[PDB]
RNA sequence: GUUUAUUAAAAACACAGCACUGUGCAAACACGAAAGUGGACGUAUACGGUGUGACGCCUGCCCGGUGCCGGAAGGUUAAUU
RNA sequence: CUUGAGUCUCGUAGAGGGGGGUAGAAUUCCAGGUGUAGCGGUGAAAUGCGUAGAGAUCUGGAGGAAUACCGGUGGCGAAGGCGGCCCCCUGGACGAAGACUGACGCUCAGGUGCGAAAGCGUGGGGAGCAAACAGGAUUAGAUACCCUGGUAGUCCACGCCGUAAACGAUGUCGACUUGGAGGUUGUGCCCUUGAGGCGUGGCUUCCGGAGCUAACGCGUUAAGUCGACCGCCUGGGGAGUAC
């Protein structure tokens, strides 16, 4: 199980779905024996530039740990998740707990 | 490259950004790039720079 | 380079005694069961050459170690490949 | 050449060049869902378009559209399909009923493939345009909600939407560049249909064509009465076009309803 | 007629030429003039002591309108990209600030091998 | 200093043009000038340190 | 391979290939006053068309004349009123 | 047997290679607001673009190439190489305590393999430069130099060719031999209070000692002083061409 510092950004208005995703996110990772240390909601920070056109977006933060066989699903889920925008998952760097 | 101030006094300070680009990264781009000349310009016009 | 818990294993597979890492009995099997795992790689990325370099030089000295092995004893030689299955 | 693993050369043994085969289509025993299919090229009367008249054909099998939805499927192995190379792939749904489907790229061992709204976005089963994503690869679309026609030539065809699009239409055709078409439509989605297939060169006159095509190739060939151009010594001054087309640019497509689309190039 | 009061300007300054195009906050144009667009040509122009008599040309076509104040863009280096701004403010003009909008690749395309004099 | 959420740390490390700050005029161990340089790359994409100060 | 049944089987047409152009489908296009039909239950890696004729190595300069492709501001311009 | 080759351990920095993502800048071409006689360009000019509205300029889309800044006198690899970022699969190299086997060893004609650019294939894409090509100008003149355009082709796999000032015009492996200012990595200890401080291994840049050197210069990275092996060289043109 490689660790992963994964962050991502969900469209503003659509921030309604913020929870349903988040739950149904650990709802697969929990369920491949995996581990999730650090994890914390960031918020509708105001953006550096017109990404996807719309200078505002929620963020999150993950730092999880599981098989690429499960983050592969999720990997492309984002792409085929509409309400979401620029998304990114950094590989291990090892387990990091606590920070903002 | 953002200026603008208060108290109308056509000051200056446009030069503050004169030294983080300007014609600077234009000479590099102006005519042509470098290719092999940087093979001998940062690693050769460096003999210019040892004291 | 390889999986920690599997390397170790192979040395318990082949340690005339325990923990004799830098032997020859092993260092063979090490370069071998490595190669055999590298195998399904290069029939994919069929031109990642630099990667294959130390992959050639891998087998390369793998034989220097059988040539050796065999030069100083055959009983051991034809007991190592009987199991390792090599000779290709 | 271009692709893996192999599309064969052909030993220069007896006046020849190159064939064209593939791993897995072993079984030739067609199912049962296919109809005779006649022949020639006439109509209730005289001729229309020359050429075309080879034997041996049959096989019509079937399918487009996929109006089974909310239901899985299992590729039971691809197959050769004539009058249209593009292979085929059997395909079984769970209930126990087979159909034929078009044969897009990475299929074989049953795989997912399930039609329906919001279903397996992959290369497989169709999913109505509306909820079809950035669509960079679609397929045999549908001019209208329930037709299913479009570009059946999965023999290497790409159709490509333009992301997620509005109004309810989008599209950039294979060649005919960007034309709009109802979004309430659908598409095989995968967009491919194996075209290492169409890179060959039959080889040898009839032995190629003649199981298919006659000899369109008729040129002037003189007798300047059977055509508009030919005769004389052995040459043909005179502004070349068949049955007075003007067979360079010029072009026709003079109306009929549509022309509800934009761009399509020039050159 | 609108009478803007908060419209912009764009000073495109090539080496052998420099244009002054006055536009609005949004971006829509408003008035203009330029180097070769004023008496001197060839290379008699380009010099700064030419490309501000142009500047003071835009003034008579940008006062039909209402401009109580403006900002400026300097897309382009060269002989008239400061001096241009001089006969600006003075000929009866305010100014929030200056913003540079000159080209900047991240090495993206090849440029003219050109001048091999 | 090995990430980005310290984005207030990284804020003095630029300019009015984004232009990443040298290890020249701040000879900063250099091997730190690497484990800082990269973070701005990776972070810029994520709508923080705006690529430039024109947009 | 084919051809002038019955004076010409050739250096003819053909031929695989090569190029051009047309054709987004109710295709282009062909028979039809028409309906309707062939292009096919095909779908731009698909079909008409036209030139050239396994293969290798090549395919220069001319847009003035004419085609056709494009523009439409101005000129002239039908029925019309 | 253990110091040579190495195996395990455990650290560590890095543009090492292949595949798959990608975000931002940037031209250009499309689509409309604006707006008017102008832009482009040279030494000047012309060719070309602009009243069928250039260019400026804005808001939008398509798309291809490349990754400023960081970047280094830097980093990597066996050479030719290689630069944003992310993800998987994968080399090598370095070091520290150790832990291990026990001369495996360094050399190699032929043998095999990698191969900048350019070019030939099949097929792809083709934003910008541009051979060839047409105008334009300069001259006696211009098949060129600058100007205006533009085909291939720079780009993609798949495959061929397999040469370059293929560079350090300086094989490899091994121990020597005065130092002096550095660069980057790795590990010991110093009130670790510290920027740093001191020993010590890989790599590296500049001076430069003896000494070698035909001079210029090489000089711990030797062109010093020795040791295994392989490559080539014997006067210029004719000629790396002919057969
Ligand atoms: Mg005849
Ligand atoms: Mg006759
Ligand atoms: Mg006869
Ligand atoms: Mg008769
Ligand atoms: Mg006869
Ligand atoms: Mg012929
Ligand atoms: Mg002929
Ligand atoms: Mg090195
Ligand atoms: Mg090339
Ligand atoms: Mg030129
Ligand atoms: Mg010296």
């Amino acid at each position: 199980m490689r660790h992963y510092e994964i962050v991502f950004m969900v469209h503003p208005d659509q921030s309604e779905q913020v929870p349903g995703m988040i739950e149904r996110y650990t709802a697969a990772i929990t369920g491949a024996e995996g581990k999730i240390h650090r994890l914390e909601d960031w918020g509708r920070r105001q953006l550096a530039y017109p990404i996807n056109k719309l200078h505002k977006a929620h963020y999150v933060l993950m730092n999880v740990e599981a098989p690429q066989e499960v983050i592969d699903e999720l990997e492309t889920t984002f792409r085929f998740n509409d309400a979401v925008i620029r998304s990114m998952v950094m590989r291990t760097k090892h387990a990091v707990t606590e920070a903002s | 490259i953002k200026v603008r101030e208060n108290e109308p006094f056509d000051v200056a300070l446009r030069r503050f950004k004169r030294s983080c680009e300007k014609a600077g990264v234009l000479a590099e781009v102006r005519r042509r790039e470098f290719y092999e000349k940087p093979t001998t310009e940062r690693k050769r016009a460096k003999a210019s720079a040892v004291k | 380079s390889l999986s920690t818990e599997a390397t170790a294993k192979i040395v318990s597979e082949f340690g005339r005694d325990a923990n004799d890492t830098g032997s020859t009995e092993v260092q063979v099997a090490l370069l071998t069961a490595q190669i055999n795992h590298l195998q399904g790689h290069f029939a994919e990325h069929k031109k990642d050459h630099h990667s294959r370099r130390g992959l050639l030089r891998m087998v390369s000295q793998r034989r220097k170690l059988l040539d050796y092995l065999k030069r100083k004893d055959v009983a051991r030689y034809t007991r190592l490949i009987e199991r390792l299955g090599l000779r290709r | 050449v271009k692709c893996k693993p192999t599309s064969p050369g052909r030993r220069h043994v007896v006046k020849v060049v190159n064939p064209e085969l593939h791993k897995g289509k072993p079984f030739a025993p067609l199912l049962e869902k296919n109809s005779k299919s006649g022949g020639r090229n006439n109509n209730g009367r005289i001729t229309t378009r020359h050429i075309g008249g080879g034997h041996k054909q049959a096989y019509r099998i079937v399918d487009f559209k996929r109006n089974k939805d909310g239901i899985p499927a299992v590729v039971e192995r691809l197959e050769y399909d004539p009058n249209r190379s593009a292979n085929i792939a059997l395909v079984l749904y769970k209930d126990g009923e087979r159909r034929y489907i078009l044969a897009p790229k990475g299929l074989k061992a049953g795989d997912q493939i399930q039609s329906g709204v919001d279903a397996a976005i992959k290369p497989g089963n169709t999913l109505p345009m509306r909820n079809i994503p950035v669509g960079s690869t679609v397929h045999n679309v549908e001019m209208k909600p329930g037709k299913g026609g479009q570009l059946a030539r999965s023999a290497g065809t790409y159709v490509q939407i333009v992301a997620r699009d509005g109004a309810y239409v989008t599209l950039r055709l294979r060649s005919g560049e960007m034309r709009k078409v109802e979004a309430d439509c659908r598409a095989t989605l995968g967009e491919v249909g194996n075209a290492e297939h169409m890179l060959r060169v039959l080889g040898k006159a009839g032995a190629a064509r003649w199981r298919g095509v006659r000899p369109t190739v008729r040129g002037t060939a003189m007798n300047p009465v059977d055509h508009p151009h030919g005769g004389g010594e052995g040459r043909n001054f005179g502004k070349h076009p068949v049955t007075p087309w003007g067979v360079q640019t010029k072009g026709k497509k003079t109306r009929s309803n549509k022309r509800t689309d934009k761009f399509i190039v020039r050159r | 007629r609108k009478q803007v009061s908060d419209g912009v300007a764009h000073i495109h300054a090539s080496f052998n030429n420099t244009i002054v195009t006055i536009t609005d906050r949004q971006g829509n144009a408003l008035g203009w003039a330029t180097a070769g667009g004023s008496g001197f040509r060839g290379s008699r122009k380009s010099t700064p002591f030419a490309a501000q008599v142009a500047a003071e040309r835009c003034a008579d076509a940008v006062k039909e309108y209402g401009i109580k104040n403006l900002e400026v863009m300097v897309k382009g280096p060269g002989p008239g990209r400061e001096s241009t701004i001089r006969a600006l403010n003075a000929a009866g003009f305010r100014i929030t600030n200056i913003t540079d909008v000159t080209p900047i690749p991240h090495n993206g395309c090849r440029p003219p091998k050109k001048r091999r004099v | 200093e090995i990430d980005y959420k310290d984005i207030a740390t990284l804020k003095n490390y630029i300019t009015e043009s984004g232009k990443i700050v040298p290890s020249r005029i701040t000879g900063t161990r250099a091997k730190y000038q690497r484990q800082l340089a990269r973070a701005i790359k990776r972070a810029r994409y994520l709508s923080l340190l705006p690529y430039t100060d024109r947009h």
